[PDB]
């Protein structure tokens, strides 16, 4: 199944992400550094922050509770459509997910 | 030594274990920790060991433990009250900054970054290492790796290493000679000049960014810096030379494991996972901030509470034979990096090093086994270990690349 990741700055890049990997994990794993993933992704770190296309969101299951808390430290500017990357995870349902990436994470 | 059992804590919830000395320890370290999950002992116990603090020992009670520093405070990780570093006793929101500056030098970029120069690294310890029949993997591999990429990250020379493996093991493992304050103020005076130069003469080596970065709105100071680099270079050299050693222990035991690793280098991944779950090695813990009650059990402020990172994966809720290494294993679910917001920040480097290890050796040297009439002696404690790993093979099975 297929991830695209774009950058503040335009670049885009795709995975081929397993059914029921993060897409923190996909996008460590695999050289996509606007994407840190500090705590290793227990929500509790806030440094996968990402904004999921809003032909998307509507498909990926609700934030839950300590999602919606560490929503509150991101750094970037928080929009509705912000999430917490280590909290979505790859299914059929996902396939061509796209996610804006913010201009920082730190 | 007994502390007397405080007033709060209930009998039959007494269980004294003993962090630094557990019953069973000639039967491995793991074994002997695994005590702590029996079918008759339950969640939470509270040993008199140690000055009195409980034990968490489950993996669910440990993640949730870790996942809530509001509670559970990092202000005394260690057991027992009686070390800066920066940022291991700091809490959320300070902590972050310092999670900031050290992923500038240990961050997933610059390990993938150093793939290479790590292989070459374990390549020449292998290739000096396979002529000879034997070695002691913890003194002549284990260490001298993550102390040789510790060199190259922040750029140090090489005829350094001795005297750092030197201050290093008296804090680590004290051979006797010196206190460990003592130890952790030589370090220092060794890191102050050179953290001085750095800051005055800036390179782009790991000390340079640690030392120029910004912490809150400015500069770190000199201290800070020194502080931190004392944790990067302490952190990582400790935890990876007993982990390695665990792990080549095993394969020295396992003919077969060994087999489908040599035939199979593509499973290297998934068997390191899987080494990470068995042979999990830290145990450090918290302090309350408060009273607080938690899964049937009334909690005291300054409480302090051991939760064994190594106990989660070795937990059979958590994993089916839990003490079977299975390099298939549908689901390897550990903590044996930690977890919430200290997960180690060496978790990136920590795998490489695993990897590439193993990767090299096998292709190398795929038949050893310990030397004959040797017993391998454990130690246990915050980062438990093995005191020395001799090993044996016959150089005509080895090859060069
Ligand atoms: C087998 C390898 C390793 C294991 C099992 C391990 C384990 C751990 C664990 C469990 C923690 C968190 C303790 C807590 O929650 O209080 C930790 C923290 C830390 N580790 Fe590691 N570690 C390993 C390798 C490394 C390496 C290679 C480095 C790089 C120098 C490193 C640097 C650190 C640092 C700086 C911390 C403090 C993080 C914090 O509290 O925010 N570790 N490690
Ligand atoms: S990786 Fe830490 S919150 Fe997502």
């Amino acid at each position: 199944s297929k991830v695209v990741y774009v950058s503040h700055d335009g670049t885009r890049r795709e995975l081929d992400v397993a059914d029921g990997v993060s897409l923190m994990q996909a996008a460590v794993s695999n050289g996509i550094y606007d994407i840190v993933g500090d705590c290793g992704g227990s929500a509790s770190c806030a440094t996968c922050h990402v904004y999921v296309n809003e032909a998307f969101t509507d498909k990926v299951p609700a934030a839950n509770e300590r999602e919606i808390g560490m929503l509150e430290s991101v750094t970037a500017e928080l929009k509705p459509n912000s999430r917490l990357c280590c909290q979505i995870i790859m299914t059929p349902e996902l396939d061509g997910i796209v996610v804006d990436v913010p201009d920082r994470q730190w | 030594n007994l502390a007397p059992l405080p007033p709060h804590v209930p009998e039959h919830l007494v269980f004294d274990f003993d962090m630094y000395n557990p019953s069973n320890l000639s039967a491995g370290v793991q074994e002997a920790w695994a005590v702590l999950q029996e079918s008759n002992v339950p969640d939470l116990v509270w040993t008199r060991c140690n000055g009195g603090h409980w034990i968490a020992t489950r993996g669910q009670l440990i993640r949730e433990a870790y996942e809530d520093y509001r509670h559970f405070s990092s202000e005394c990780p260690f057991i027992p009250r009686e070390y800066d570093f920066i940022p291991t006793s700091m809490d959320p929101p300070e902590q972050r900054q310092f999670r900031a500056l050290a992923n500038q030098v240990v961050g997933m970029p610059v390990v993938d970054c150093l793939e290479n120069c790590i292989q070459e690294l374990a390549c020449s310890l292998i290739e000096s290492l396979r002529p000879q029949g034997q070695c002691n993997f913890t003194e002549d591999y284990a260490e001298p790796f993550p102390i040789r990429i510790f060199m190259l990250l922040a750029g140090l020379p090489e005829e350094d290493i001795p005297h750092l493996k030197y201050l290093t093991d008296q804090m680590t493992r004290p051979d006797g000679s010196m206190t460990f304050a003592e130890a952790k103020e030589a370090l220092y005076d060794y890191l102050i000049p050179i953290i001085e130069q750095r800051r005055q003469k800036p390179g782009t080596d790991a000390i340079s960014i640690v030392a120029n970065g910004q912490v809150n709105g400015r500069p770190i100071t000199s201290d800070e810096a020194k502080r931190m680099c004392g944790l990067l270079l302490v952190g990582g050299l400790d935890t990876v030379v007993n982990f390695l050693s665990f792990s080549m222990e095993f394969l020295a035991k396992s003919p077969e494991h060994r087999q489908e690793l040599i035939e199979r280098p593509e499973r290297i991944p998934a068997a390191c996972e899987e080494l990470l779950r068995r042979f999990s090695l830290v145990a450090d813990g918290r302090i309350l901030t408060s009273d607080y009650e938690f899964h049937g059990v009334q909690l005291k402020k300054g409480d302090q509470i051991l939760l064994p990172q190594m106990l989660s994966g070795l937990d059979e809720r958590e994993n089916a034979a839990p003490m079977h290494v299975d390099f298939s294993r549908q689901k390897v679910s550990h903590t044996t990096f930690g977890h919430g917001s200290h997960l180690c920040l060496g978790q990136h480097l920590a795998r490489r090093e695993i990897i590439v290890t193993l990767k090299e050796w096998l292709t190398r040297i795929p038949d050893f086994s310990i030397a004959p009439g040797a017993q391998i002696q454990h130690k246990s404690g915050i980062v438990s270990g093995v005191q020395a790993l001799p090993l044996v093979w016959d150089p005509a099975t080895t090859k060069a690349v």
